[PDB]
């Protein structure tokens, strides 16, 4: 369902610079966090896709210069869903002050890096590829996708809403049972938004789909 | 034993940039200032032997005399991209001025007998 | 979870401008605090009740006496009637 | 000058009660006695340069005290009178910590290159400004003071704490030159160890600049475990012909 | 094919300085053990030292105190030799207090408990009739030379001047391999190591303190297995 | 332009300005002195004037 | 006297390979001994050395060197024990090269103990070495 | 390792002299720093490195790394 | 320590000559958010800013000078690393050809900038290139003092020595080394040694060993020379294909066989063997007596 | 005190039977301090076995020649240094050398007792030609490091008995240098290489784990004097 989306996003290549360090940046912020142990500070992201954990790993020793393991043991202990783990320990609290996480010597941002917001377009569709990769769905129970991605806390869904607004493209902000999202229903925003973000096989699959069932 | 005022704390000195002369405009000498070390003829004779023209050139023109070209280098350098083509020394521009004062009909032509009239 | 034991013993800066580089409101759209047409109100006003420097937002705003947005959780008529009281 | 003098000996005329700079209970003292051993050590006493020892850090026996003084003045202009003040126009309050409320900085206070020693302000006048940086003072609402700050600030690499300020007015009558309205001095004192760079020398015109500084376990030691201070090279004293070393 | 194993003896010369027997080692061997003590001896025997002072009425080091005989920068370099001993891990504080004529040796300091100062007949200064000296000293713990520019904190007061440390209790090692040929059929040698502190601890306890850091080195480079 | 920075620049420049010389611009000392590549070494035109490509083959390759 | 050397001989650079030129100057080797077994010569590192053959040498109705070849120890060494006094050998002072001098009439270039290249700035280096130990010169 | 690799014997065995083997590295250098600052255009002009390089390494290293490895040539216009 | 092409610059002098270069790495790794704070956190010495010069100073070539430049070997080109202190680190094999010494003479340091100044800087004017002089053709890149000193005392002959040993004959150089640590053996007593078949034997060596249907090979054939612990440990420093060298070494013999390595061998070989040459001096030099 | 950084050891392999092992970050010093210590340890303090004396039957100790093998006294003596054997009996062994005819004698045909074994029989002894015989006894015993050629001990025991050097030390070469390592925070932490070749028998690891072992035995010796004295303690 979503597979091959995220497989298409992951093979899509990247040139600019700002771009790739803000879709690095909502990766980290979305599906990774971090952990004061032995008195210094691990960085650990869990991926749940194949390409997508290299291309982070790549982004990071290219443009921040730093090392990484990406272990394949299951957090989760199943071993069956390939939880990636890509752990960044060598230089982590550099990597966390000088990627967004942590700034100002004080606690964790809740939302996106300030240089992720007030950017280029670019940076903007950046940043959403980035979340959708970290962590989304495409549903399609009935009449649409229902493009769900869910965000840590109220700050990142509805920075992400006001990227997504940047790009002309309509989207909502949503809590339920106290996990946040933000999610697109109309059929013409998701395809849309969807081009954007460098998809196109599936954004064809899913326009023939949508039209000969509606 | 004794211990000489030859200390190297007051001996060191190191700059990329800093205040120029008004007349001829290469960078200001000495210490208290920022300054710059002099290139005198022997080295320039030990360059030519060398038969390095390239980095005489640029030692002679972008960092010394060559006004409009030591910010485009700067700014070449900060933003990462290739360093510019000299253009012609401040210093070849005065000495013609001066020479121009004494009633000598000094004049630079091209592979053409035309003056290029130095801008 | 990952807090870093509330803001750890590593840091290298020990510089701050002033209380600008703690607003919440920059890690967020900034097009939200001022809406346009009717608009609304609200979420950006949950948004500021997590601010950290609210008070001194709401302070500088009523300094300057700015007439557009919402500043320290507060929109252009609230900050009116406390000008007015 | 130190005292030499107890408070209830008896003194003669001429006998010394203080000495010098450079003096040891009346007589020259130029430097110091150091344990020399003559070898060629690992390469690095090559070619005149010189090993000390560690312990010659530790026991400040080859430290000295270097004394600077730096000066400015506030004089009259055409837009009005130059002031020294403390409300320099845009900057930290904590760059205006150590400042007194004269503006000078306070006496005991270190100081390290690019603080503000004196602070100084000089009127511009009014000025056209570029179009972005209009816009951005429009943003921001700032408005120019029509004064620029002119302050006194330590050299690049320099350092140390602060001995003294002198200050003089022309109003309290002080003489002034022509034209200054007020004058202030700053002396800025630091102690100096021994370290790779500097030069020594002996009074037989053999000198060198360290080259290295052992620590006091690596250095060689006699047959009961005293190490030597200092390894000069053999090489330099027959082909110099200065036996008398 | 030789059985016999090093055996390790002591011999007081007088209350600090111990001479220390090892034998029978291996023949070409004790000049490199009696060095690597040595070494660890003269570098890594942890102690205490003060590391900074404030007098009443001082602002930095280049004065003089009213009513005493020496600056304070001829005062830092009296109490840099100072042979103090704390138990404390935190720093600790120590008062001076004198008024009146007289020296101030160094019995005169009064320590908390935990701290103790071992060279009572130190001379620090002298007073005449119109001098008082008030002297607030710091005491803290490590090992080897730290330079007053790792003692200066953060939050540094104008009033407040650090020193130099000088964390060592040993004042002086050395050692003799006598080629005794100790009689075992074959070549043996015997080494001798003279050890004096400075009335800090007790040679025994510094040479247990170097054979505890060595044993540590050739502890991981056994593990190797 | 050489002889006049060599020394006796008044008697060299006095004789050059009535014979209405021209200066060709072919030695060492001109070239420095203008601010341009001196005729020796790398700033000939033999080495200056080439055209550098990749290979067939290593272009395929990547 | 550095500077008056290297501004009068500042104009000297190579810029051919070979001007085909077949004249050369007679230097002597090896001189007779009074016992009558030729020696080679004392000053021959610095006057023979690093230096090409006009033409060709033939003893014996062979090629004993041929021309144009570096003429190091090794073939003089072989001359001398062939029995060979006088070489003609190619020197700056008789170069036919229509523009400035060649390569090959210099000869070796002592600094890299190859032929000197077609871009090499020879009077300036040859001014340099002139004037660098009149230092030592006893006044 | 360093300002010594590769070594300049290598590098002369593919070209004629010193001089001209400055010009050809310099020119290739500028190539792929050129190549480098305008990446984030889509364009198509220039092209390189050809072999494996390291996080930021300088353009002349992997100039003479190519120029050694055998994958350029030289013509005379 | 050093090496023959590199050089040891003081981090104050290396960050202020590369204030540009360090400005753009650190904003390009996000330390800085633009060029006004990068230059601020410059400007005031922070801790992140020597990390990011140390490797925005690697492959960087700086041409060192001494005034007088009298001949063209007064500039050369060396690769900087930075050192603690205020003072530059010099190679003792080039202090020859500046001409300079350690009574308290001063350099000057250039910085190439475009890529033609760094290609000649390194491929023209680099230090391990220049070890012959253009005035007559002889090295002046070569052990000086102190080093030939070392070489002389190393391989010399007991005259008026105390040479134990004088008889003993050794399957290897290792067992020799072994013996010399106890003290029954000198380093100048002649002894006869074994060695492996990689070694080239000594020029001449008239004899191979008298035999009757069994030849020998220049190289690949082990052999017993009668020689000093110090002739053999001089010949491990040369390179594998160098004959045997077996005599004394003064300054004359050194200059002689610096020349020949300089003639027949690639650069690098010889930059090596000049390294290697250097380090047992000083180390023999030190124990000399 | 604590170390505040734990240095590590790691090793390389350049061939079967030689080996590179680099320590580090060590403190500044403890780069000489360790390493002199290991070298000697490693050279002097590990037993072994080795042949003693020889007797080769027909020559006496005077070395002119041994008719019947084209090699001479100096080179059988030399080949028999190198051979390599392990021993179980402290008293010295002897064993026999009986080949014979025309060929090559080798190490493989001896006939070692029960309890010494040899461990590189390929080993080349000397060559035989026109049908001579070469008859020879070996003693092997136990020792450690590297003792001389023990002269006479009793002049009129035999005739023949020749002296050999011993070589006992398993291992054969090792050199040892320092460095500076650290980077990132000050410099001049040393690192230490150490560089070890040994003989066909045993392999570079454990001669680094007996010498570590000698060593931590030696300077516990030391520690015993007392045991509650605060050392640089380490952690894991
Ligand atoms: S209170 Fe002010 S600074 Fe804080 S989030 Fe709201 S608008 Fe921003
Ligand atoms: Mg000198
Ligand atoms: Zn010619």
């Amino acid at each position: 369902m979503t597979a091959a989306v995220k497989d298409e996003i992951s093979r899509l290549p990247v040139t600019r610079t700002c771009c790739r360090k803000a879709e690095v940046s909502s990766i980290l912020r979305f599906a990774g966090g971090l952990h004061l142990v032995s008195g210094r500070i691990v960085i650990e992201a869990e991926l749940d896709t194949a390409m997508a954990a290299r291309r982070l790993k790549r982004d990071i020793l290219e443009i921040f210069g730093h090392s990484s393991e990406l272990i394949v043991m299951a957090p989760g202990g199943l071993r069956r869903g390939s939880r990636f783990v890509v752990r960044v320990v060598a230089g982590g609290d550099q990597l966390a002050r000088q990627t967004g996480l942590v700034d100002g010597r004080g606690r964790p941002i809740r939302g996106l890096p300030p240089q992720v917001v007030s950017g280029a377009t670019c940076d903007a569709e950046a940043a959403w590829r980035g979340a959708f990769l970290a962590h989304g769905s495409l549903t399609e129970p009935g009449r649409s996708s229902s493009l769900e991605v869910t965000c840590p806390g109220p700050e990142a869904a509805l920075a992400l809403v006001g990227a997504a607004r940047r790009l002309s493209i309509a989207a909502k902000a949503r809590e339920v049972r106290g996990v946040d999202r933000v999610v697109v229903r109309d059929g013409d925003a998701i395809g849309a938004l969807l081009t954007r973000l460098g998809a196109h096989e599936s954004v064809l699959a899913w326009e023939e789909r949508r039209m000969r069932r509606e | 034993i004794l211990k000489l005022h030859h200390l190297v704390d007051d001996k060191l000195h190191a700059r990329s940039t800093g205040p120029y002369s008004m007349i001829t405009q290469q960078p200001l000498g000495g210490k208290a200032q920022f300054g710059g070390q002099r290139f005198g003829e022997m080295e320039v004779w030990a360059l030519e032997a060398y038969g390095a023209a390239y980095a005489l050139q640029e030692l002679l023109t972008i960092k010394s005399d060559d006004v409009t070209g030591r910010v485009k280098v700067y700014e070449a350098i900060v933003k990462g991209e290739n360093i510019p083509e000299p253009g012609i020394p401040e210093s070849f521009k005065v000495l013609i001025k001066e020479m121009q004062s004494l009633c000598l009909n000094v004049e630079v032509l091209s592979s053409d007998g035309m003056s290029i009239e130095m801008r | 979870m990952t807090e870093l034991f509330q803001e750890l013993l590593v840091e290298d800066a020990d510089e701050e401008l002033g209380w600008q580089e703690r607003a919440l409101c920059a890690q967020t759209d900034p097009e939200s605090f001022f809406p346009e047409k009717g608009g609304s109100t609200r979420e950006a006003k949950k948004v500021c009740l997590a601010c950290e420097v609210r008070s001194e937002c709401l302070e500088y705003a009523l300094q300057n006496d700015e007439r557009f947005g919402i500043w320290g959780g507060l929109s252009e008529r609230e900050r009116r009637r406390l000008k007015k009281k | 000058q130190k005292v030499v003098v107890d408070e209830g000996d008896r003194v003669i005329e001429g006998q010394v009660l203080a000495d010098g700079p450079a003096t040891e209970d009346g007589e020259m003292a130029l430097g110091k006695n150091l344990l020399v051993a003559f070898m060629p050590w690992e390469g690095h006493n090559y070619e005149d340069a010189i090993i000390l020892s560690q312990r010659l850090v530790q026991d400040d026996v080859l430290s000295s005290i270097h004394i600077e003084e730096h000066e400015v003045d506030a004089r009259d202009t055409k837009l009005g009178p130059e002031e020294i003040t403390r409300d320099i126009p845009n900057v930290s309050e904590e760059v205006l910590a150590d400042l007194d409320e004269r503006g000078i900085i306070r006496i005991g206070a270190e100081v390290v290159a690019g603080d503000i020693l004196v602070g100084k302000v000089t009127p511009k006048g009014e000025t056209e400004l570029t179009p972005e940086e209009r816009l951005l003072r429009a943003i921001f609402g700032e408005k120019a003071r029509e004064v620029r700050d002119t302050s006194l600030k330590v050299p690049h690499g320099e350092i140390g704490k602060i001995i003294g300020v002198r200050v003089f007015d022309r109003e309290e009558g002080d003489e002034l030159p022509p034209g200054v309205n007020q004058l202030v001095r700053v002396y800025v004192a630091q102690k100096r160890k021994i370290t790779d760079g500097d030069k020594l020398a002996g009074r037989h015109g053999n000198k060198g600049v360290i080259s290295k500084i052992l620590p006091i376990e690596d250095m060689p030691f006699l047959e009961d475990g005293t190490p030597v201070d200092i390894i000069l090279n053999p090489l330099g004293v027959p082909s110099r012909m200065n036996p008398g070393q | 094919l030789i059985a016999q194993r090093p055996s390790l003896t002591e011999e007081v010369v007088d209350e600090f300085r111990s001479r220390f027997v090892i034998e029978p080692l291996e023949p070409g061997f004790g000049y490199t053990l009696g060095n690597s003590l040595r070494r660890t001896l003269l570098s890594s025997i942890p102690g205490a030292a003060v590391t900074s002072i404030r007098i009443d009425g001082v602002l930095h080091e280049f004065t003089t105190v009213p009513g005493v005989k020496e600056d304070v920068t001829d005062l830092i370099l009296n109490i840099k030799q100072l042979v103090v001993s704390s138990e404390h891990d935190e720093p600790v504080v120590m008062y001076l207090r004198k008024q009146g004529p007289g020296l101030v040796t160094a019995a005169d300091i009064a320590p908390p408990a935990g701290v103790e100062v071992h060279n009572p007949d130190l001379v620090l200064a002298t007073l005449n009739g119109k001098g008082k000296l008030e002297m607030e000293l710091t005491v803290e713990r490590g090992r080897g030379y730290v330079s007053a520019v790792q003692n200066k904190q953060v939050g540094q007061e104008i009033g407040r001047i650090p020193v130099d440390s000088i964390y060592s209790p040993v004042l002086k090692v050395t050692y003799k391999v006598e080629a005794t040929r100790v009689e075992q059929r074959t070549d043996f040698d015997k080494l001798i190591v003279d050890v004096e502190t400075k009335q800090a601890m007790r040679p025994r306890d510094a040479m247990a303190s170097a054979g505890k850091t060595l044993v540590e080195l050739f502890g991981l480079a056994r593990e190797l297995n | 332009l050489s002889a006049a920075s060599f020394q006796e620049t008044t008697r060299v420049l006095t004789d050059a300005a009535i014979n209405a010389k021209s200066d060709s611009l072919i030695g060492l000392k001109e070239n420095v002195i203008i601010g341009k590549l001196i005729p020796a070494g790398t700033g000939l035109s033999r080495y200056r004037n080439i055209r550098v490509e990749p290979t067939e083959e290593a272009k395929a390759a990547m | 006297l550095t500077r008056r050397l290297v501004d009068v001989s500042q104009d000297v650079i190579i810029r051919e390979e070979d001007c085909g030129t077949e004249r050369g100057l007679k230097l002597r080797i090896a001189e007779r001994g009074a016992d009558g077994v030729l020696r080679k010569t004392d000053d021959v590192e610095t006057s023979v050395y690093a230096r090409m053959l006009a033409e060709d040498v033939v003893v014996d109705g062979k090629v004993i060197a041929p021309a144009n070849v570096d003429l190091g120890d090794v073939l003089i060494d072989a001359l001398v024990g062939a029995g060979v006094e006088e070489v003609k050998t190619r020197s700056v002072l008789t170069c036919e090269s229509a523009v400035g001098t060649c390569a090959f009439c210099y000869g070796r270039s002592l600094a890299t103990g190859k032929l000197v290249d077609i871009g090499e700035a020879v009077g300036i280096i040859a001014a340099q070495s002139i004037g660098e130990p009149g230092t030592q010169l006893t006044m | 390792e360093g300002i010594i690799n590769p070594p300049i014997d290598e590098l002369l065995e593919a070209t004629d002299s010193k001089y001209s083997l400055v010009i050809y590295a310099a020119k290739r250098a500028r190539q792929i720093n050129a190549y480098y600052s305008q990446l984030g255009e889509g364009l198509l002009e220039y092209v390189g490195p050809l072999v494996d390089t390291h996080v930021h390494e300088k353009p002349l290293s992997i100039a003479l790394r190519e120029i050694n490895a055998g994958l350029l040539t030289s013509e005379a216009i | 320590q050093l090496k023959l092409h590199q050089c040891g610059l003081p981090k104050a002098m290396a960050l202020e000559l590369f204030k540009p270069f360090v400005m753009k790495r650190l904003v390009d790794l996000n330390h800085a958010q633009n060029i006004k704070s990068a230059k601020r956190m410059v400007e005031r010495g922070r801790t992140v800013v020597y990390d990011v010069l140390e490797e925005v100073i690697a492959e960087h070539p700086v041409l060192l000078n001494r005034a007088p430049t009298l001949h063209r070997l007064g500039i050369q080109a060396f690769e900087p690393q930075l050192v603690e202190g205020k003072a530059i680190q010099i190679h003792p094999l080039v202090c020859t050809a500046f001409n300079a010494d350690f009574d308290g003479d001063q350099m000057a340091v250039h910085l190439p900038l475009s890529a033609e100044a760094q290609a000649e800087a390194r491929i023209l004017m680099l230090s391990s290139n220049n070890i012959l002089k253009p005035a007559d053709g002889r090295p002046v890149t070569m052990p000086t003092q102190d080093m030939v000193l070392g070489l002389f005392f190393l391989t010399t002959d007991g005259e008026l020595r105390d040479t134990k040993g004088e008889g003993r004959a050794f399957g290897s150089t290792a067992e020799a080394i072994m013996a010399f640590d106890a003290g029954e053996l000198a380093l100048q007593s002649q002894i006869d040694i074994r060695f492996p078949v990689g070694t080239v034997a000594p020029r001449g060596w008239v004899p191979p060993v008298t035999e009757e249907g069994e030849p020998e090979w220049q190289q690949g054939d082990s052999f017993r020379l009668r020689t000093s612990l110090g002739r053999a440990l001089f010949n491990e420093l040369l390179p594998e294909d160098y004959p045997f060298v077996d005599y004394s070494v003064g300054k004359k013999q050194l200059s002689e066989i610096v020349n020949d390595l300089a003639e027949r061998y690639p650069k690098v070989i010889v930059a090596a063997t000049l390294d290697n040459l250097k380090a047992a001096g000083f180390y023999w030099a030190t124990r000399s007596g």
